[PDB]
């Protein structure tokens, strides 16, 4: 019952990394979901947080239950993750956007630790192989687009119905660019990524089929 | 929290009118007050200024003739949110006892009409000194209000320019309260356009250009009108 090791699925690793690379300005966050067995916390899913805070944990604990019955496995909020650009629970810190001025080399750090009462120590992490990208993981990183859009729609709501015409034109101009900015940077590349993933899979699939066919002979 | 805002156009007109006058000069600040929710923020915008000889407002006494003050400002009393005082040949930005007295009187008289509290009635102290060889001209100014604790504290002034204005998210939040009860000259122009994004912004700017170009002779007319009336009054005074 004592935490000894953390095992992170590769497809969940991809989601967290993708979320961290969404912006180099602010620290993004989310909640690690999975099972705790023989001293091993296995993360098989993740929840993207809108930005310590509460209540969201209740929505996460409920989602964890929805993940239990669907995946037929014990699922609970094991902890959280957060990004770090230009510089009782399980914590993951994805240090991103760090490049050399002359070397042109980019670095990405991933630190794993156990946190309780503001205290923490290092915890052994292993990224565990997955034969694919989970249905939940695909949906999770598509939600990133939806959440970002939702954040913007909320900001424009508070400034809606502005009496001054010049301000209304300005606000609609800001909302338009911001939505486009989300689509071009987040939504569109994800669309292309999925499309290319499918096409390039079938390219390898047909390649292996030709290999499989002649290997027997 | 309080912030005074003013455009380059309005501020230039203020300094333009000050360097014109023969000696010291005073007048009134015209504008509105906006409230923003965050606590509540107060933006006091300075729209325009108007000069006035203090002697025309005095009995005979150093007390402001409330009767004479109403006759000068007239229907523009609901816009007066402050007054200014300009002094040549001084780098000293100082509140005189006489200035304090004028502030209190002007605050009490206008607070009921302008739709603003007596708390944030403005006082603008401007000056203009020159160097020994008059090769360097220095212009200083500051905005003040009378505190509830009996203090004349300086208020931050923000000159709205193309780099940074007082509405800086990139959205423009809707103000919860406005003390303005006077029709805006520019918003009346947009209403005349009878509009029903980018295309709308183009027309407004173009219409503003034609409007701005038509105002130019009207400005010159009203200028020479007062200029002659300023001479006739002055000529009569010297005559006697």
């Amino acid at each position: 019952s004592s935490l000894q090791k953390v095992e992170l699925q590769t497809d969940v690793y991809m989601v967290c990394l993708q979320h961290a690379l969404s912006t180099e300005n602010f620290e993004v966050m989310g909640l690690l979901i999975g099972n705790f067995a023989c001293g091993i916390a296995k993360i098989s899913a993740v929840i993207i947080l809108r930005r310590i805070s509460s209540e969201q944990l209740l929505k996460a604990a409920a989602e964890a239950e929805r993940l239990t019955v669907e995946l037929n496995r014990p699922m609970r909020v094991l902890g959280w993750y957060q990004s770090q650009p230009h510089i009782s629970f399980v914590g993951l810190i994805f240090s991103v956007f760090s490049e050399g001025k002359e070397s042109k080399e980019h670095e990405i750090f991933l630190n794993c630790f156990q946190s309780d009462n503001g205290e923490a120590t290092e915890i052994p992490l292993e990224i565990v192989h997955t034969p694919d990208i989970s249905d939940r993981c695909l949906r999770t990183m598509t939600d990133l687009s939806k959440i970002l859009v939702q954040e913007e729609e909320d900001m424009a709501e508070a400034c809606k119905d502005h009496p001054d015409v010049l301000a209304s034109i300005h606000n609609n101009a800001v909302r338009t660019r911001a939505l486009i900015h989300i689509t071009d940077i987040i939504t569109k590349p994800l669309v292309q990524t999925f499309e290319k993933r499918i096409a390039l899979n079938k390219l390898r699939a047909t390649h292996l089929q030709r290999q499989l066919q002649e290997l027997q002979k | 929290d309080l912030l005074v805002t003013i455009s380059g156009a309005a501020l230039s007109l203020l300094f333009f009118e000050n360097v014109r006058s023969v000696g010291n000069q005073m007048g009134f600040l015209l504008g509105e007050a906006l409230e923003f929710i965050v606590t509540v923020k107060i933006h006091i915008n300075v729209e325009a200024i108007v000069t006035c000889p203090l002697a025309d407002l005095l009995h005979d006494t150093n007390h402001i003739n409330k009767e004479k003050l109403k006759d000068f400002v007239r229907d523009k009393s609901k816009q007066v949110i402050g007054w200014f005082c300009f002094r040549r040949n001084t780098t000293n930005l100082t509140l005189t006892l006489k200035d304090k007295l004028l502030h209190k009187q002007f605050a009490s008289h206008f607070s009921g009409v302008n739709g603003c509290k007596e708390d944030f009635f403005l006082t603008c102290l401007l000056n203009a000194s020159t160097s020994e060889t008059s090769g360097t001209h220095k212009f200083r100014h500051v905005f003040l209000r009378h505190n509830k604790r009996g203090m004349f504290e300086p208020i931050s002034l923000k000159i709205n320019n193309l780099g940074d204005d007082a509405s800086r998210s990139d959205y423009k939040p809707t103000p919860v309260r406005k003390s303005t009860r006077t029709p805006d000259s520019f918003t009346k122009l947009i209403e005349s356009l009878n509009l029903d994004g980018l295309d709308s912004a183009m027309l407004i700017q173009k219409a503003a250009e034609h409007h701005l170009m038509s105002l130019i002779p009207k400005v010159c007319e009203s200028d020479l009108e007062v200029a002659e009336l300023e001479k006739q009054v002055h000529e009569l005074k010297i005559k006697i």
